[PDB]
C-alpha cells in the first residue's frame, strides 16, 4: 500500500534545462552503471577500467571522493543498499564484492573496504549482468543475474541465498531485469527481446512476452504507476516501450527513428541505454539517453512537450498503441562565437538523478565521461 | 569572484592536459598558463582522463 | 498483535483429528499380478472405482504406540473418498511427548477376513518449534505400505520442500489464509502456472494425499496454540 | 460522493465456491467466455473473469471469482470471501455429498463473508438426468428454508447459466 | 531427428558466432590503432596551433 | 506380447535416453552461446564507441 517509488522524487514540475554542472573523466574507459545512493548523498559509477568511483552529490557545484580498483576485470554493475552504509559491485571477473563505505567528518579522510565477497565460477554461473538491491526488513537481499540465467537473491544479512531463479536461456542472455517496488514480481529482459515475468512470492515463471522485432532489451524498469507495466528499452530506433505483462500488449511506445513507427524494417543503430522514470506530480516523466548521445526528456502526459536536454537549438530540432514519434524538422552570420558542444560525444550508457537541493541528472558514456546536469 | 573563476578555470585546464602536478599553484595565474602553453608540458593537446587529484584540490579548498 | 497459547500439559482434553478426504488416483495392478493370485480380483481395488476405505490413527512416540488405534466409522463412497469424521484420539495433550506422531494408514478389503493397506502417512503432532499442528494439512500417502511411526518415520506425510507442489501448496494455503500479499493480476496468472504444475504432477506421478485437520481450541473469541511444555520444565535448575 | 468509471456503474465481485468437480470453473467459463470443455484441471487458489452486463438500464461489471474446491488448496480461515458482494454455492446434482457439504459451505459464508452478503445455491450438471440424485424439491426446500435464491443449471448446455449470474447481480443491486 | 538437426545448426551457430566474435575483437584492435593515430594527429595539430 | 512389450519398452527408453542427452547438449549450447553473445554485445558497443 505504501511503497514509495523514490526516496526523493523530482521537484514539482521539474524540467531539466540542460546546464552542465560537472564534466568528469576520472575513469579510463567506458562507464557501465550510474547508481545514486537512496540518501542521494553519494552516487557511484563503475567502469571497464576495473575501478569504481564514488562521488559526493553535494560537491557538484568535483572529484572522486572515493575510489576502488582491487577486483580487476571490467566492473560493469553496482548498487547501493538503501543507505550509504553498503555498496555492492560486480565485475566480469565473476567476483561480487560488498564494499562498505566509511563516512567521516571533513578533517579525516574517508575510506572504502571490502566486507563481503562471492565468486562465480565462469563455467557454472558466468559473471553478473545486472543486480538490484531491495530491503524487506527481515532481509536485505541483493538480487543479481548471471550469464547462465541464474538470478540469485543474496541476503546481505548472512551468506545465505534468500532465493534463486533459473531463467530459461532459450530466451537468450539476461541483459537487464527489474523488480517490483512491492517486491511481488520480477521481469527478466533478454538479448533476444524476451521479457519473462517471475512472481517473487511463489518464485515461478508466470509469463513470457517477446518483442516483435526480436531485439535486445537494453534496460528494463517497472512502471512508476501501472503495477503490471514494464518499461522495456529496446535496441534500434531508440524504442522505449511499455509492455503490460498481464496480457503482453505493447501499449505505449517512445519512438525516434528514420524508420516509421513500430516497423521491423532496417532499424536505426541508435538505442536507448538508460531510462529514468518518475511519477512526479502524477504526470510521469521518462528521461532517456543512449547511442545517439542525445538526452531526451519525454513527458508521458503531454508528449508534444518532450525535448532534447543534451543540446541547444544549434542541433536540428524535432496499431492502437500510443506511440510518441519524433520527426526531425526540415530546417554565415557569426552572431557571437560558436560554443563548445556541451553534450557527450560517445554512446551514453546510463542515466541517473539525485535531488540534493536541486534536480540533477548524471550521465555517462563509453569513453568514461561522466556529466552532471541541472 | 572573477579571479576565483579565472584561476580555478586555468587550473582545471592545466589538469586536463596532465601538466606537472607539483608545479601548479592556485594563485600563480600567469605562471600556470606558462607551464601549459610552453613546450615544457609534453602532453599539451592530449584528450584523456584527467583526475584533478586530491593533492591539488586540497590546496584550492 | 498478540499470540495466545497454552501448554500441552495444561490442556487435559483428548486430542482430536479430522480425517478429511483422500485425493489422487490409486495405482491399479497389471492383470499379470491378478493371474499370479486370483484373490486380487475381489479386492476393493478392482471391484469399485471408490472402495469403502477406512483410516487408522495410532499416535506413536519414540517408535512406540501410545495407545490403541482409533479408526474411522464406516462411510460409503461412490466417486470420492471423503470422510468428515473427527476421530477422538485415545491420548490427551499432556500425554504427548515432543516427538509424538500420528500414523494414518488407509485400508481396503482384500477378500474375506483380510484388510490391506492402500497407503500410510505419518505427521508429527508438534511442528518445528513445539507448537501443535494448527490446522488443515495435506499429507503425502506412501502407497502400498502401512504408515510407520518409528523415528525417523520411513513414511513421512510432510517435508521440511524438495519438490514443486510441496512448496507451492504451502504458499497457496498461506495465500488463502491471507498471510500472503494479495495481487489480483499476479494471482490470476501464478495460480494458472501452479495448476499446470499440479496437473503435470498428477500425470507424471501417482502420489495421493490425505487431508487431516486439527481442532483450533478457542476461548472468549481467542484461538490458543498448544505448545509442548512440561510441568517443572518451567524451573531452571538451582545449581549452586 | 465518489469517483465513478464511465463504463460501469456498479462493480459486483461474485465468488463461486463448492466441492471439487461441481462445475465452478465450467460455470465461470461458460458465463464469461461461452466456452465449455471436458478437460478437467483442478483449480488452485483463485481465478477470476470479468463480464460486463446490463440490468434495468444499469451497466453492471461482474468480477466472478473461482476458488479451488479441493481439500489440499483449502484452509480453515479463508480470505477470498472478504469483499465479495455475492457468493454462489455450487453443488453437483449428481452427487449427494456435494449437496450435503452445502451446509458446511454456508457456515463459512456466515463466518468470513460480509454479514449480509447475497447467497445463491446453484445445482450444476442438471443435464445428467439419468445420473441425478437430488430432487429439485429437496434443493428448493433447503434453499427456501434459508431464504437463499436457487437455480438448477448446466454449464454444459448453458441451461440457466446466464440466468443464475444475472439473478445474483440483480439481487445485489436490490441490496444496494 | 529434429534434435539432431538442431544440435548441428546450433553447433554451426556456435562456430559462426565464435568466428564473428574473433573478427570484431580484431576490428576493434585495428580501429583503436587508427583512433590512436587520430588522437596523435589532433594532439600535434593542437600543440602546433 | 510380453516379449514385444519389453522390447518396445527398451526401445522407447533407449531412444528417450538420447533425447535427454541431446537436451543436456542443447542446454550446453545455450549456456556457451549465451557467453559468446555477451561478448559480442560488448564488442558491438566498443566498435560503435571507437
Ligand atoms: N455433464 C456435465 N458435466 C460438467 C458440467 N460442468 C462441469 N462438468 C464436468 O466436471 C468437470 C470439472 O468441472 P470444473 O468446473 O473444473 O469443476 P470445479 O468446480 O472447477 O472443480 P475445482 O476447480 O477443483 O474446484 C469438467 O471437466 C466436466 O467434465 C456440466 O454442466 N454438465
Amino acid at each position: 500500500e505504501n511503497a514509495e517509488w523514490e526516496s526523493k522524487p523530482p521537484p514539482p514540475g521539474w524540467r531539466p534545462k540542460g546546464l552542465l554542472v560537472a564534466h568528469l573523466h576520472e575513469h579510463k574507459s567506458a562507464v557501465n552503471r550510474i547508481r545514486v545512493s537512496d540518501e542521494h548523498s553519494l552516487f557511484a559509477t563503475c567502469s571497464n577500467d576495473g575501478t569504481v568511483k564514488i562521488w559526493n552529490s553535494q560537491k557538484m557545484e568535483t572529484r572522486s571522493i572515493l575510489t576502488y580498483s582491487r577486483i580487476g576485470g571490467r566492473v560493469k554493475t553496482l548498487t547501493f543498499c538503501q543507505g550509504s552504509h553498503y555498496l555492492a559491485i560486480a565485475s566480469d571477473n565473476g567476483a561480487v564484492q560488498l564494499l562498505g563505505i566509511e563516512a567521516s567528518k571533513l578533517p579525516k579522510s574517508p575510506k572504502i573496504h571490502p566486507l563481503q565477497s562471492r565468486i562465480l565460477d565462469q563455467k557454472e554461473d558466468g559473471c553478473v549482468v545486472d543486480m538490484h538491491h531491495f530491503n524487506s526488513g527481515a532481509q536485505s537481499v541483493l538480487a543479481y543475474a548471471t550469464v547462465n540465467g541464474s538470478l540469485v537473491g543474496w541476503d546481505l544479512r548472512s551468506s545465505s541465498n534468500a532465493w534463486t531463479l533459473k531463467h530459461d536461456l532459450k530466451s537468450g542472455l539476461i541483459t537487464s531485469f527489474a523488480v517490483d517496488i512491492h517486491q511481488c514480481w520480477l521481469c527478466i529482459g533478454t538479448s533476444s527481446g524476451t521479457m519473462a515475468c517471475w512472481d517473487m512470492r511463489f518464485q515461478l515463471p508466470i509469463s513470457s512476452h517477446c518483442h516483435p522485432s526480436r531485439a535486445r532489451i537494453r534496460r528494463l524498469s517497472m512502471h512508476p504507476l501501472y503495477q503490471s507495466w514494464v518499461i522495456a528499452a529496446v535496441q534500434g530506433n531508440n524504442e522505449v516501450s511499455m509492455w503490460d505483462m498481464e496480457t503482453g500488449d505493447r501499449r505505449f511506445t517512445l519512438w525516434a527513428s528514420s524508420a516509421p513507427p513500430l516497423s521491423e524494417l532496417q532499424p536505426s543503430p541508435h538505442s536507448v541505454h538508460g531510462i529514468y522514470c518518475s511519477p512526479a506530480d502524477g504526470n510521469p516523466i521518462l528521461l532517456t539517453a543512449g547511442s545517439d548521445m542525445k538526452i531526451r526528456f519525454w513527458d508521458l502526459a503531454y508528449p508534444e512537450r518532450s525535448y532534447v536536454v543534451a543540446g541547444s537549438t544549434s542541433s536540428p530540432s524535432v496499431e492502437g498503441t500510443e506511440v510518441v514519434q519524433e520527426i526531425q524538422n526540415k530546417q554565415t552570420p557569426r552572431r557571437g562565437p560558436e560554443s563548445l558542444p556541451v553534450g557527450h560525444h560517445d554512446i551514453i550508457t546510463d542515466v541517473a538523478t539525485f535531488q540534493t537541493t536541486q534536480g540533477f541528472i548524471v550521465t555517462a558514456s563509453r569513453d568514461g565521461i561522466v556529466k552532471v546536469w541541472k | 569572484r572573477a579571479v576565483k573563476k579565472l584561476n580555478a578555470n586555468i587550473l582545471y585546464l592545466c589538469f586536463s592536459q596532465h601538466v606537472n602536478l607539483d608545479q601548479l599553484q592556485p594563485l600563480h595565474t600567469l605562471r600556470n598558463l606558462m607551464y601549459l602553453v610552453s613546450p615544457s608540458s609534453e602532453h599539451l593537446g592530449r584528450s584523456g582522463p584527467f583526475e584533478v587529484r586530491a593533492d591539488l584540490e586540497e590546496s584550492m579548498e | 498483535e498478540k499470540f495466545h497459547y497454552i501448554y500441552s500439559c495444561d490442556l487435559d482434553i483428548n486430542v482430536q483429528l479430522k480425517i478429511g478426504s483422500l485425493e489422487g488416483k490409486r495405482e491399479q495392478k497389471s492383470y499379470k499380478a491378478v493371474l499370479e493370485d486370483p484373490m486380487l480380483k475381489f479386492s476393493g481395488l478392482y471391484q469399485e472405482t471408490c472402495s469403502d476405505l477406512y483410516v487408522t490413527c495410532q499416535v506413536f512416540a519414540e517408535g512406540k504406540p501410545l495407545a490403541l488405534p482409533v479408526r474411522t466409522s464406516y462411510k460409503a463412497f461412490s466417486t470420492r473418498w471423503n470422510w468428515n469424521e473427527w476421530l477422538k484420539l485415545p491420548v490427551k495433550y499432556p500425554d504427548l511427548p515432543r516427538n509424538a506422531q500420528v500414523a494414518l494408514t488407509i485400508w481396503d478389503v482384500y477378500g474375506p477376513g483380510k484388510a490391506v493397506p492402500v497407503g500410510g502417512t505419518t505427521v508429527s503432532l508438534f511442528g518445528k518449534y513445539g507448537m501443535f499442528r494448527q490446522g488443515m494439512h495435506d499429507l503425502k500417502v506412501w502407497p502400498n505400505v502401512e504408515a510407520d511411526g518409528s523415528e525417523p518415520t520411513k513414511t513421512p506425510g510432510r517435508t521440511s520442500s524438495e519438490d514443486q507442489m510441496s512448496r507451492l501448496a504451502k504458499l497457496t494455503k498461506a495465500h488463502r489464509q491471507g498471510h500472503m500479499v494479495k495481487v489480483d493480476w499476479l494471482d490470476r496468472l501464478t495460480f494458472r502456472e501452479i495448476e499446470m504444475i499440479n496437473e503435470s504432477e498428477k500425470r507424471s506421478s501417482n502420489f495421493m494425499y490425505l487431508m487431516v485437520e486439527f481442532r483450533c481450541v478457542k476461548c472468549d473469541d481467542k484461538e490458543y496454540g498448544i505448545v509442548y511444555y512440561e510441568k517443572d520444565g518451567d524451573e531452571s535448575s538451582p545449581i549452586l | 460522493m465518489s469517483s465513478m468509471n464511465p463504463e460501469y456503474d456498479y462493480l459486483f465481485k461474485l465468488l463461486l465456491i463448492g466441492d471439487s468437480g461441481v462445475g465452478k470453473s465450467c460455470l465461470l467459463l461458460r458465463f464469461a467466455d461461452d466456452t465449455y470443455t471436458e478437460s478437467y484441471i483442478s483449480t488452485i487458489g483463485v481465478d477470476f473473469k470479468i463480464r460486463t452486463i446490463e440490468l434495468d438500464g444499469k451497466t453492471i461489471k461482474l468480477q466472478i471469482w473461482d476458488t479451488a474446491g479441493l481439500e489440499r488448496f483449502r484452509t480453515i480461515t479463508s480470505s477470498y470471501y472478504r469483499g465479495a458482494h455475492g457468493i454462489i454455492v455450487v453443488y453437483d446434482v449428481t452427487d449427494q455429498e456435494s449437496f450435503n457439504n452445502v451446509k458446511q459451505w454456508l457456515q463459512e459464508i456466515d463466518r468470513y463473508a460480509s454479514e449480509n452478503v447475497n447467497k445463491l445455491l446453484v445445482g450444476n450438471k442438471c443435464d445428467l438426468t439419468t445420473k441425478k440424485v437430488v430432487d429439485y424439491t429437496t434443493a428448493k426446500e433447503f434453499a427456501d428454508s434459508l431464504g437463499i435464491p436457487f437455480l438448477e443449471t448446466s454449464a454444459k448446455n448453458a441451461t440457466n447459466v446466464e440466468q443464475s449470474f444475472m439473478t445474483m447481480a440483480a439481487e445485489i443491486k436490490k441490496r444496494m | 531427428q529434429k534434435l539432431y538437426s538442431r544440435a548441428q545448426r546450433h553447433q554451426e551457430k556456435k562456430e559462426k558466432i565464435q568466428r564473428h566474435n574473433r573478427k570484431l575483437g580484431d576490428l576493434v584492435e585495428k580501429k583503436t590503432i587508427d583512433l590512436r593515430s587520430h588522437y596523435e594527429r589532433l594532439a600535434n595539430l593542437r600543440r602546433s596551433h | 506380447v510380453e516379449k514385444n512389450r519389453k522390447i518396445v519398452a527398451e526401445n522407447l527408453e533407449k531412444v528417450q535416453a538420447e533425447a535427454e542427452r541431446l537436451d543436456q547438449e542443447e542446454a550446453q549450447y545455450q549456456r556457451e552461446y549465451s557467453e559468446f553473445k555477451r561478448q559480442q554485445l560488448e564488442l558491438d558497443d566498443e566498435l560503435k564507441s571507437v
